[PDB]
């Protein structure tokens, strides 16, 4: 049965390693785990909805899943205001039911179905060292991922659109009719620097680029899936990789760690696919909002904000970036690359325009600045809003903080897991994962260093 | 045989819990110290000694409970229950901080009993007593910090209170008032502690990654026999690995394990010496040349001068509440602060 | 190995649970009633939530003399806590 | 003279690093 | 066969009896209102 | 074939220091970072770290000593912008804005990641088990947290840890002021990791030294009783297990040396993993526990705790840190 | 010290009439304050304008006086500047600007009375801590 240490070589704390060469039970483990994921999605959505106050902003209510559905244009109107709550309920309920179905399948294949799929079928039975079968399964899953990307495209283009925080008038659910299919624009994001001002693919700032990139990634994933169904790994690929289950797991672990770090930076910096109406302001957004708020207040009191000198000699409200752009002064000089829909009407060719600052600041911009200043993504582990020195009065930690922290923890641990499994796959393929053979110790056959 | 020999035979009998002659000192004192800490953090306030809530009964959590030190006006009183301050009143004794002196003294004699236990068991089983010698460093730390440091100061009040957030207060107090990070003895202590953690991790990983294959199971923990005569890992392979990775490597196992003894013990002893220096307020607070230059030149700035400004902030902003016996009334206009914030 | 019954043999015995389904809840109830009747406040001198301050005071009852500290605490408690 | 002292001690440490790595006692298996 | 009251019994109960008493006390504390 | 000969030299186990391909990346980056660090620590001009035209002197030639000297982080005006030498108009502008810090930290992070990879590589070439690099991933994660991840979360490389002793102390104190790291459970796990690592290091060393088998006289050192490459164990693990099992109780003592050494590896590595994650999660401003004004009496008066005293100390550091850099009431980043 | 009815007695209007809030009224007032006002008025200070606070003396010197229940409820309905010359409902939460400040949409007059009572009672409990800022933390 391979369910003890003696017959399998693995202790109980590595007991899932007993599933490596048992395709049916491994499939059961995977399907049950997918059921767990869908279960969390549905149950968490229903939990969030049950404690959802529609007239309070989503980022004040500890919501991470409802903002995702809102970003898809479901249940929201202009300005991010919730107009209907039933789409959130539908998403949660359908995930809960589908998770029951997936849990049934996982349990069946894990404890009742055949332990190996090779005798039952040749289509579903696989060997880890059969490279063509591995590429065939990879191709099937690439086609599925491409269809998912095209499903996002279909939602954006034909099924109501997406929430656009950059939409003219204040942000609204908009149908994307002209996606950016230009490969220079799309693949210019991939060759952009990850550093300040550039920000790589995290810096995508319009839904047209998002939909065009998703068209490209859906078509590329479908094409690569067909490629791997039709082809076999080449000689350089066969010589460059370890071909085993733990090796493929380690490759996926490295990929997932990289994706986790990317998602952390995406939720921390991007306010386009993570609109600040739903997720709250970013840190740069909140700092710029504080500078804007006190600029407005002192300008109302009569200060000449263009000529006001701070304690150090720099501009108290307005200064210059290292490349000359007129930016907000103070420590928020670090955040001068921030772009937001509430701040862009005041920005001219040379940065913040003094004339627009003096007479074009509207009350909605001031309300947005005050709201984003007082909902900065700073909070305690017990969810006390503000800096670490604040007193207990405000129950607030930003969803951006929760998502970024959790996915950095997960991405780092998955990098560690990738290192573990990559080293172990190399050692097991080379044949010394269980230790050094006493009779054939390699170092004893090597010349001395000195 | 005699009553002494029969009693010695009983005390040294093999049990689940060894007692020994040292047990008579260890088990009462250690049990009372632990029970006093739990009793204090569960039921006893600091309202009359510090003006603080410090028990679960007052609504504090595990991080914020403490058995606080006695009030400053008590001085270095032993604060015995029958002593002239409490006069046998257990309730007043708890309210006056007598539980702190109870825990501190019972803990000191419990640590003495534990090192005597180490010596006694080492003598009984026939091993060298290097564990007691290693345990001298925690005893030195406890004596320097909880006994020598308040004895140098005005009272028991400035000793650490037995609690998590109270110990954090002790850390921040030493930063603000002593500049304890700048003290080279504390630097040697940090070096010893972090080097001991490094040596622990690196030696464990090196042993686990140079194991001989002594079994067919993938989980290698089964392959070790406690009574086997052979080494369970390859010292030659480990030496070559670290020689080619780091440049230098251990080649003597006995020297390796003595070094693992030596590093954190020496670090803790150096930090205890520094704590005695701080008991007399003999701080490594300032570099005189940098002070002279910064005083005569308002453009000279280092991270050390910034740390001094931070220490001034710590002292001014925490002194009225951390030292309520001084009756510090600092008006808002005398508080040092930067622009805005 | 030391001549005592193993813990697994004891805590899986019915006799142990016959004793301890009585003794463990009795101690739990004893501690619960020690708090809920207010005996802990009297034994340890811990202020009740209405006992930190007199109604109009904001100063803290800090002891300032070593040998009359008991009298100072009794004076502080006499001032309607 | 203080800067010279610090740099001199650091340089002696680096020289000791060189001698400890490349002119060590060679570990001989026995 | 096995003696019931030993040194181990004494150590175990001197740790366990006040532990359950204190756990009951703190559990009662959780419902205290100001 | 020349490329085959170069590959054989690079992966050779007969080199005095192993190179490997992780080494062909590691050696130039670490040499560049080391040379730039020594030159900057000795002779760099003062650096405007806060971006407020108040340069901080960090090198020995400009009035520092070993304790107070540092390589000062790049300017707050730079923020997260990439600032190589060729992006400056001159070297004097590059030195004024803190370019050496960026060069050193980027080269050091690349070199240290390749050091981890090189540890794996040599373990693979020698037929070892491969997880020494996993143990080294904990200090590497700590270095990434303090040099890269905290600047990324705060939005400026000026908030990264300075390359010096007193600058490190400044980093610690300001971090406690703004994030209450002491009250964060991940840092408490890290303190448990390092304290336990020192404890178990001293414990394992003292237990092995205690149980050393007599192979010498009182005249000679006990270390000469061990010979390099001997098959027999130099100490009696049964005697040490008997001692430690009588010290606490028997089942608290390891009798398996492999399990014991795995525990020695695992405790500080997991603790330092959690404290590096603590620094990263406070970089995204998920701060330590806030218990300020948590204990409230019947009337509503605040009853102070030790957390409130910590809050007073944190307030002192907060109001005094970067005393000229703030124009607005909230220190958002 | 307890939450006595003498503590919960605050001036109702500018004439001199007073109102004794119940303990439940004070608790609901504090809850509503945390729900709608505390993100900028935590502890009695004003985050987006620290020159003004919620101390009783500052509210008394406001035009019209805001150191009573009726004045505070009127401010919650029609907020003005400190001298009362300019209406600021477009940038301050109010019953009239509940469209743009949605947390004011379901606030009854009894809720406004509870918030006003909490604002007027908290200085009497906290001393200089209310509207005093980080100096008094
Ligand atoms: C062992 C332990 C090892 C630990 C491994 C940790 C390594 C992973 C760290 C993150 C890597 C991914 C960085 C990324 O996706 O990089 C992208 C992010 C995004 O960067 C930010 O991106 C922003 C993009 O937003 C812009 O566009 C947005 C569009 O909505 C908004 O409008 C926003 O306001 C506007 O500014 C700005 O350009 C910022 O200036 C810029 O710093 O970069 C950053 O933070 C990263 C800064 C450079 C890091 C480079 C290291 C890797 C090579
Ligand atoms: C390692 C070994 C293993 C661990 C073993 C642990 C065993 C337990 C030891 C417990 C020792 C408690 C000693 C208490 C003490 O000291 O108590 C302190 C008292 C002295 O009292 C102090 O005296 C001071 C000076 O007073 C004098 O000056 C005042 C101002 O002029 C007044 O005039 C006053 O009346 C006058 O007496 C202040 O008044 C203080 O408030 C008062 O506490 O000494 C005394 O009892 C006796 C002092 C003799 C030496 C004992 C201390 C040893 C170490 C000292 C370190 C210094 C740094
Ligand atoms: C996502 C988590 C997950 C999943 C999917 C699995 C799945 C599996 N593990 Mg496993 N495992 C896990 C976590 C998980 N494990 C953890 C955390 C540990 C460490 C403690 C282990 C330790 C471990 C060991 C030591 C072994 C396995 C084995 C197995 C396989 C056979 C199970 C078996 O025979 O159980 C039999 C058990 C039962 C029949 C008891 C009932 C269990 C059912 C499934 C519970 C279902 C509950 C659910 C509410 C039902 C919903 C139904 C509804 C949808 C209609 C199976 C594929 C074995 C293996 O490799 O097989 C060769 C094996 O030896 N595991
Ligand atoms: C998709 C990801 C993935 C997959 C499929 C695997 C699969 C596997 N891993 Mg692996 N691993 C991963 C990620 C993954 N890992 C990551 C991210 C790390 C880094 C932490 C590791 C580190 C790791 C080690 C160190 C080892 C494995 C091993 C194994 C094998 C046996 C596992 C087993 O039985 O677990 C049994 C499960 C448990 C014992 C439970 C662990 C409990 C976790 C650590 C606590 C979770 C805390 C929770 C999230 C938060 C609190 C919850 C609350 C209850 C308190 C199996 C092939 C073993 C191996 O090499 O076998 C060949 C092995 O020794 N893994
Ligand atoms: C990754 C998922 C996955 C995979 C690879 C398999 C694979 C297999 N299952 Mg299995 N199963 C699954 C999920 C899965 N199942 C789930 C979720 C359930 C619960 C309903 C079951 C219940 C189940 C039973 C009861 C039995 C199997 C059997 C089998 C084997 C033969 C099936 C066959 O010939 O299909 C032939 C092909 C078809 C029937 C076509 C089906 C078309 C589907 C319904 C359309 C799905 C659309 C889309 C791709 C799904 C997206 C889902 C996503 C949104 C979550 C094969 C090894 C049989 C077996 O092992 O017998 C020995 C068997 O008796 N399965
Ligand atoms: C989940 C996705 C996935 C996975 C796992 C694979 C897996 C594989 N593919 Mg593949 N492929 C995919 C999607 C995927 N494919 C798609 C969508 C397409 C269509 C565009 C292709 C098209 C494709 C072709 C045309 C070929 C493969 C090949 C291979 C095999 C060798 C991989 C290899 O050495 O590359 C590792 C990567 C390299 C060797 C490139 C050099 C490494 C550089 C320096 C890395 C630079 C990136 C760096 C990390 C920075 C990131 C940012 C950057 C993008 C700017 C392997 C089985 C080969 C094969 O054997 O075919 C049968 C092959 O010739 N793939
Ligand atoms: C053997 C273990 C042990 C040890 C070393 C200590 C040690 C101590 N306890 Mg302690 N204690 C113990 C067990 C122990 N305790 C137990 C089991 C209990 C529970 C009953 C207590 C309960 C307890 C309380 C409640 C208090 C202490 C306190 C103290 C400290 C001061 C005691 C003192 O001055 O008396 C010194 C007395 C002696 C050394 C005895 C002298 C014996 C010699 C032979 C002389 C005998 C003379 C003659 C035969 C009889 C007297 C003559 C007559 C005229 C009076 C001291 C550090 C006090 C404290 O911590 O203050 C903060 C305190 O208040 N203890
Ligand atoms: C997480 C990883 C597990 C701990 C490893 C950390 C140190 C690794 C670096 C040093 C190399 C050390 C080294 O080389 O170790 C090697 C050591 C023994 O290797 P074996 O080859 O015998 O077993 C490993 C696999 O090959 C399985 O057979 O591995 C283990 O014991 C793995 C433990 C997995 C047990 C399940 C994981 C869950 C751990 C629970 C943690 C709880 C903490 C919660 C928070 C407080
Ligand atoms: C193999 C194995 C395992 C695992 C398992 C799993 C993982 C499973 C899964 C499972 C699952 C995954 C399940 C699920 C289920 C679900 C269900 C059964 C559901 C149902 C639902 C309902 C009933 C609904 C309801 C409702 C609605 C309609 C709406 C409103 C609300 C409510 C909720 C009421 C373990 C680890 C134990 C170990 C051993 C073996
Ligand atoms: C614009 C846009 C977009 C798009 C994007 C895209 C289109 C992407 C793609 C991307 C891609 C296309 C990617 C790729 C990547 C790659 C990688 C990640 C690689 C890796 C590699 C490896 C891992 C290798 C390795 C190696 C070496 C180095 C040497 C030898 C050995 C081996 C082989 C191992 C989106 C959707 C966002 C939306 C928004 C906008
Ligand atoms: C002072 C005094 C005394 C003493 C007493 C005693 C000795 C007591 C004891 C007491 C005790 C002896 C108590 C106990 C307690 C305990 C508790 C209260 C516990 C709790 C626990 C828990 C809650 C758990 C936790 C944990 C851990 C730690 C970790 C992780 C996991 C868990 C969560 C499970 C005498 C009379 C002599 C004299 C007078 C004075
Ligand atoms: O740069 Mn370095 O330390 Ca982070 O918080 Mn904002 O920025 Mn500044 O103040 Mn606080
Ligand atoms: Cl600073
Ligand atoms: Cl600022
Ligand atoms: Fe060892």
């Amino acid at each position: 049965t391979n369910r003890d240490q003696e017959s399998s070589g693995f202790a109980w704390w590595a007991g899932n390693a007993r599933l490596i060469n048992l395709s049916g039970k491994l499939l059961g483990a995977h399907v049950a785990h997918a059921g767990l994921i869908v279960f969390w999605a549905g149950a968490m959505t229903l939990f969030e909805l049950a404690h959802f106050i529609p007239e309070k902003p989503m980022y004040e209510q500890g919501l991470i899943l409802i903002p995702h559905i809102a970003t898809l244009g479901w249940g929201v109107g202009p300005g991010g205001e919730v107009v209907d709550t039933f789409p959130f309920f539908v998403v949660g309920v359908v995930h809960l039911i589908s998770s029951a179905v997936l849990g049934f399948g996982g349990v069946y294949h894990a404890i009742r179905g055949p332990e190996t799929l090779e005798e039952y079928s040749s289509f579903f039975g696989y060997d880890w060292k059969d490279k063509n079968k591995m590429t065939t399964i990879l191709g099937f899953h690439l086609i599925v991922l491409g269809i998912g990307a095209l499903l996002l495209v279909a939602k954006a283009m034909f099924f109501g659109g997406l929430y656009d925080t950059w939409a003219p008038g204040g942000g609204d659910v908009r149908v994307i009719t002209n996606p950016t299919l230009d490969p220079r624009v799309i693949f210019g994001y991939l060759l952009k620097s990850p550093f300040g001002g550039e920000g790589w693919i995290v810096s995508v700032n319009n839904l047209e680029d998002v939909v065009g990139g998703h068209i490209w990634i859906g078509l590329i994933c479908i094409a690569g899936g067909i490629w791997h169904i039709l082809t076999t790994p080449f000689g350089w690929a066969r010589r460059a990789f370890i071909w085993s289950g733990e090796a493929y797991l380690s490759y996926s672990l490295g990929a997932l760690s990289m994706m986790g770090f990317i998602a952390t930076c995406f939720v921390w910096f991007n306010n386009t696919v993570y609109p600040s109406e739903f997720y709250g302001p970013t840190g740069p957004e909140a700092s710029q909002a504080q500078a804007m708020t006190f600029l407005i207040r002192d300008q109302k009191l009569g200060a000449n904000v263009g000529s006001a000198q701070g304690p150090t000699g720099l501009g108290k409200y307005l200064m210059r970036s290292p490349t000359g752009e007129i930016i907000f002064g103070g420590e928020t000089m670090r955040f001068w690359d921030f772009r937001g829909p509430w701040l862009e009407p005041l920005r001219g060719p040379n940065g913040l325009d003094l004339n627009k600052i003096k007479n074009d600041i509207q009350p909605w911009q001031e309300r947005r600045a005050a709201e984003y200043m007082t909902h900065a993504p700073l909070g305690s582990l017990n969810s006390v809003g503000g800096v670490a020195t604040e007193i207990n009065s405000v129950n607030f930690v930003s969803p951006r903080s929760w998502l970024a922290t959790s996915h950095f923890v997960l991405a780092f641990f998955f990098l560690v897991g990738h290192l573990w499994h990559a080293g172990r796959a190399r050692a097991a393929a080379a044949g010394f994962e269980k230790g050094i053979d006493r009779e054939s110790e390699p170092v004893l056959s090597m010349p001395s260093l000195d | 045989r005699g009553w002494f020999d029969i009693l010695d035979d009983w005390l040294k009998r093999d049990r689940f819990v060894f007692v020994g002659w040292s047990g008579i000192l260890l088990f009462p004192c250690a049990y009372l110290a632990l029970g006093g800490w739990l009793t204090g953090t569960t039921f006893v306030t600091s309202w009359y000694t510090h003006g603080l809530a410090s028990s679960y009964l007052e609504g504090c959590n595990f991080l914020t409970v403490a058995v606080s030190t006695p009030a400053n006006s008590m001085g270095h009183s032993l604060l015995l229950l029958w002593g002239p301050e409490a006069q046998g009143d257990f309730t007043r004794w708890c309210q006056l901080g007598g539980l702190w002196t109870f825990i501190a003294l019972h803990g000191a004699f419990g640590l003495i009993g534990f090192m005597l236990r180490q010596f006694e068991i080492a003598r009984l089983v026939g091993v060298r007593p290097y564990n007691a010698i290693a345990f001298s460093a925690p005893i030195a730390v406890f004596v320097s910090v909880f006994l020598i440091y308040p004895l140098g100061q005005s009272s028991w009040f400035f000793a650490p209170s037995f609690g998590v957030a109270a110990i954090f207060r002790f850390l921040l107090f030493f930063q603000g008032f002593h500049n304890w990070t700048l003290n080279p003895f504390h630097m040697m202590g940090v070096a010893g502690v972090l080097g001991g953690a490094l040596l622990c991790a690196i030696h464990g990983a090196t042993v686990e990654n140079t194991l001989f294959q002594d079994g067919e199971g993938a989980s290698t923990f089964r392959a070790f026999n406690p009574t086997q005569a052979e080494e369970t890992y390859s010292m030659v392979t480990a030496n070559r690995f670290w020689s080619q990775i780091f440049g230098i490597a251990f080649s003597n196992k006995r020297w390796l394990h003595f070094f693992m003894l030596f590093v954190p013990v020496t670090g803790l002893w150096m930090s205890a010496i520094g704590v005695v220096g701080l008991a007399l307020n003999l701080r490594s607070y300032d570099f005189i040349s940098q002070e002279i230059r910064a005083a005569e030149d308002p453009e000279f700035e280092t991270f050390y001068t910034k740390n001094l400004l931070l220490n001034e902030g710590i002292r001014a902003w925490m002194a009225p509440q951390d030292q309520p016996h001084e009756n510090f009334v600092f008006p808002e206009e005398v508080l040092p602060r930067g622009n805005a914030l | 190995t030391t001549g005592e019954r193993p813990f697994s043999d004891i805590i899986t015995s019915v006799r142990y649970w016959v004793i301890h389904s009585i003794t463990i809840p009795a101690l739990f109830i004893a501690g619960w009633l020690f708090v809920s009747t207010g005996l802990a406040y009297d034994v340890f001198g811990t202020p009740r939530p209405d006992s930190y301050y007199a109604q109009e005071q904001r100063s803290i009852p800090l002891v300032t003399d070593r040998f009359e500290a008991k009298q100072q605490v009794e004076t502080f408690l006499e001032q309607l806590k | 003279m203080e800067t010279i002292t610090y740099v001199f001690i650091f340089a002696c440490i680096i020289a000791l690093f060189f001698f400890a790595i490349f002119f060590r006692e060679p570990p001989r298996i026995t | 066969s096995y003696p019931i009251f030993t040194v181990r019994w004494v150590a175990v109960h001197t740790l366990a009896v006040p532990t359950i008493f204190f756990l009951g006390a703190i559990a009662a504390m959780q419902f205290i209102q100001r | 074939n020349l490329w085959e000969r170069f590959c054989n030299w690079v992966t050779s186990t007969d080199n005095r220091l192993y190179v490997g391909w992780f080494g062909v990346i590691m050696i130039p980056t670490l040499l560049a970072a080391t040379i730039c660090f020594v030159i900057a620590f000795i002779a760099a001009p003062p650096v405007d770290i806060d971006g407020i035209r108040e340069p901080v002197s960090g090198s020995l030639l400009y009035g520092n000593n070993i304790i107070t000297g540092a390589v000062v982080p790049s300017s707050n005006a730079i923020g997260l912008h990439f600032y190589p030498i060729w992006e400056a108009a001159s070297l004097d502008e590059w030195l004024y804005n803190g370019g050496p810090y960026q060069l050193i930290i980027f080269h050091f992070l690349l070199g240290a990641s390749c050091y981890m990879g090189r540890q794996w590589e040599l373990s693979y070439r020698l037929g070892m088990r491969p997880w020494i690099c996993v143990a080294y991933s904990a200090p590497l994660a700590s270095a990434f947290a303090v040099f890269l991840i905290y600047p990324i979360g705060q939005g400026s490389f000026s908030d990264g840890m300075p390359l010096g002793i007193s600058g490190t102390f400044n980093f610690m104190i300001v971090f406690q002021a703004e994030h209450n790291i002491l009250m964060h459970p991940f840092h408490q796990l890290g303190v448990a990791g390092v304290f336990g690592g020192a404890l178990f290091c001293a414990m394992h060393g003292s237990l092995v030294t205690s149980s050393l088998i007599r192979e010498t006289t009182e005249t000679e050192s006990a270390n000469y009783g061990y010979k390099f490459g001997q098959e027999e164990e130099t100490y009696n693990i049964v005697a040490a297990h008997g001692y430690f099992g009588r010290l606490i109780f028997q089942y608290a003592s390891f009798n398996n040396s492999r399990s014991l050494h795995f525990f020695l590896a695992a405790w500080p590595v997991v603790g330092v993993w959690f404290t590096a994650l603590g620094i990263s999660t406070m970089a995204f401003n998920l701060n330590g526990f806030n218990f300020n004004h948590s204990v409230i009496d019947a009337k509503g008066n605040v009853i102070n705790t030790w957390a409130d005293i910590i809050n007073r100390a944190n307030l002192g550091m907060e109001v005094m840190h970067e005393r000229n850099a703030h124009n607005f009431p909230l220190d958002l980043a | 010290a307890e939450l006595t009815p003498e503590v919960l007695t605050v001036p109702l209007n500018s004439e001199g009439k007073t109102i004794t809030l119940t303990e439940k009224q004070y608790l609901e007032g504090k809850r509503l304050f945390q729900y709608a006002c505390a993100s900028c008025h935590v502890g009695g200070i004003t985050k987006t304008n620290p020159s003004l606070d919620l101390r009783t003396e500052t509210l008394a010197l406001a035009t019209p006086p805001r150191d009573n229940i009726e004045g505070l409820v009127d401010y919650m309905k029609n907020p003005t500047t400190y001298d009362g010359e300019q209406e600021i409902a477009e940038v301050h939460p109010s019953l009239r600007s509940a469209d743009i400040f949605p947390k004011m949409r379901n606030l009854t007059e009894k809720d406004l009375v509870a918030i006003a009572g909490h604002i007027l009672v908290e200085p009497k409990i906290l001393g200089d801590k209310w509207g005093g800022g980080k100096v008094y933390y």
